[PDB]
């Protein structure tokens, strides 16, 4: 039979055992006496216009150079002209080619060239009564004095620069400092003696 | 106003006067036993004053209370105990303060008798002084004057208020769970993610297990969103050009064509012999274009399917 050759009519070719010889009925896209060779389907392929054509079977695969894209790469691709912006992927849609934006956190819209609002969301990030202020792409906080970190968190200590003078106590307070000065001084910094 | 990061706080507890004498050593409104020197009449008015100031070296006379004073009413005779008072707070003073608590400090206590007129004013019964260092707890400590004749007992503690911590009651933690953060405040004041979050803001979702890392992302926790082009549980799968019906993908928009299909969408059957079997009367078919075919008749059939 067909049997003694392992592999007769390869690829989706069914061996028929006639007396006079082995024949092999195919898949459209192969051709031979086993159909061993691909069509070349590019030779009539719809790549064009600097496309680099690859035959599959019964199919083809169109290269595209960088400003086109599709199955023929018959379209451009919008993402050659930059709409997106800085830190924004830009995709290219298989059908029209239009460019899809995906924008890192702080952008928003199509383009991904506006900015979010933080500070219109809800929520006010800033402790201690700190303002939020909007920034392109981002958000601060307005903090009080006394208070500093991003979002008002840490109270300045005020006694970091010793202003109390003369062995006196400096008492870290809200946006100011207290000196308790030693017997025998006086003054708001404890710097006048007796 | 009245801002404040914590409180100093002191609780009259016990009070020990047999006697009934004031420190000048005569009795609380009086008389003197002949014999034994006895105190007979009226207990003493007992009231606390409290000086709380900046810690010193050297104990002063004058000066004022720094850190704030005050006072109880009359709480008891000569001799009381308020150990197991619940729920009275003429016994306590609470000071608070508005800067960074220094953990240093001077506390002044004094026992006084209320005059029984008008004209007289009062007199100390007994004076305490205690310097000392003390951080916030929830935990007392209990201090003891008996040294003079008079004893009295009573205890103190620092209490920071909410969302403040450390020893000066300085560091804030406030707990939030909004956008801009999803975290509790333990006891130290160190910020602890709720489920789900990550990151020192606990503002970083936690996606969904196994999500493609390259190809996924989530603005809530537990979700796996994915770019253009992906799809899937993970986000791990490429999705195939719209129209590819018999076709797969390795990288988004691809169309691989299944076993015996083609054209780019692979919706053109290669095979539609084995297909269909279209040929009839033992006719032998042939795949003679993509969705198109021919029969091969045997003698005395004709027709695209072999019929006579
Ligand atoms: C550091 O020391 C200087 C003196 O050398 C002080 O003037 C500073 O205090 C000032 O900035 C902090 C504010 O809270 C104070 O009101 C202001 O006097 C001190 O930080
Ligand atoms: C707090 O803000 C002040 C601005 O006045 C700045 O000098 C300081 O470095 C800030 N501290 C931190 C920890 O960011
Ligand atoms: C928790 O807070 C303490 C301050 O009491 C700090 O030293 C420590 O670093 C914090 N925890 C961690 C894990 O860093
Ligand atoms: C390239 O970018 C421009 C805008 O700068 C847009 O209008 C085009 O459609 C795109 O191809
Ligand atoms: C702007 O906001 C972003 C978060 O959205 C933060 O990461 C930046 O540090 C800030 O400038
Ligand atoms: C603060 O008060 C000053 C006057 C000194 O007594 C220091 O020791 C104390 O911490
Ligand atoms: C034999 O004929 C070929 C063309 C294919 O249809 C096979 O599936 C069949 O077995
Ligand atoms: C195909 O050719 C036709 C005519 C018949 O001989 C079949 O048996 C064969 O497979
Ligand atoms: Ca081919
Ligand atoms: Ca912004
Ligand atoms: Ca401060």
């Amino acid at each position: 039979e067909c049997q003694l050759m392992p592999n007769a009519c390869q690829n989706g070719g069914t061996c028929h055992n006639s007396h006079g010889g082995y024949n092999c009925v195919c898949v459209n896209g192969w051709t031979g006496e086993d159909c061993s060779e691909n069509i070349d389907d590019c030779a009539s392929a719809a790549c064009f216009q600097g496309a680099t054509c690859h035959d599959r079977v019964a199919s083809f695969y169109c290269e595209c150079p960088h400003g086109r894209t599709g199955l023929l790469c018959h379209l451009n691709d919008a993402c050659i002209s930059n709409p997106c912006n800085e830190g924004s992927n830009c995709d290219t849609n298989p059908v029209n080619g239009k460019a899809i934006c995906t924008c890192p956190s702080g952008y928003t819209g199509p383009a991904c060239s506006q900015d979010v609002d933080e500070c219109a969301l809800g929520a006010n990030p800033c402790e201690h009564a700190g303002k939020c202020l909007n920034t392109l792409g981002s958000f601060e906080c307005q903090c009080l004095q006394g208070y500093t970190g991003p979002r008002c968190e840490i109270d300045v200590n005020e006694c970091i620069s010793n202003p109390c003078q003369n062995d006196a106590t400096c008492l870290d307070q809200i946006g100011e400092f207290q000196c308790i000065c030693m017997p025998g001084y006086e003054g708001v910094y404890c710097e006048s003696g007796r | 106003a009245d801002p404040r990061l914590g409180q100093f706080e002191l609780e009259i507890l016990s009070m020990q006067n047999v006697n009934g004498e004031l420190q000048n050593g005569n009795c609380c409104g009086g008389a003197r036993n002949p014999g034994d020197r006895k105190c007979t009449g009226d207990e003493c008015n007992t009231y606390f004053k409290v000086c709380l100031k900046e810690y010193q070296s050297r104990v002063r006379a004058g000066g004022p209370c720094s850190f704030g004073s005050g006072s109880t009413p009359v709480i008891g005779g000569n001799t009381f105990n308020l150990k197991a008072s619940r729920g009275n707070d003429r016994n306590r003073i609470v000071l608070p303060f508005s800067f960074a608590w220094p953990r240093s400090y001077t506390l002044l206590v004094e026992a006084w008798d209320s005059s029984n007129d008008t004209i007289q004013p009062d007199s100390i019964i007994e004076k305490a002084s205690h310097s000392g260092m003390i951080n916030p707890s929830r935990q007392w400590q209990t201090l003891k004057q008996n040294t003079g004749i008079a004893h009295f007992e009573y205890r103190i503690r620092v209490t920071c208020d909410d969302h403040y911590y450390g020893f000066g009651c300085n560091k804030f933690c406030r707990p939030r769970d909004d956008f801009f953060g999803h975290y509790a405040c333990d006891q130290n004041g160190n910020k602890t993610c709720m489920e789900g979050w990550m990151g020192p803001e606990c503002n970083k979702a936690i996606c969904r297990q196994g999500c493609s890392p390259k190809h996924g992302s989530c603005k809530l926790p537990g979700d796996c969103r994915c770019q253009y082009g992906w799809q899937g549980l993970y986000c791990d799968k490429c999705i195939p050009h719209p129209g590819c019906v018999h076709g797969t993908c390795n990288e988004p928009w691809q169309c691989l064509c299944e076993t015996n299909w083609g054209g780019q969408l692979c919706d053109k059957d290669l095979n539609y012999c084995g297909t269909h079997q279209p040929c009839l009367n033992r006719g032998t078919c042939s795949n003679t274009g993509p969705d198109k075919y021919q029969c091969s008749c045997p003698e005395g059939y004709s027709g695209p399917n072999c019929e006579a």
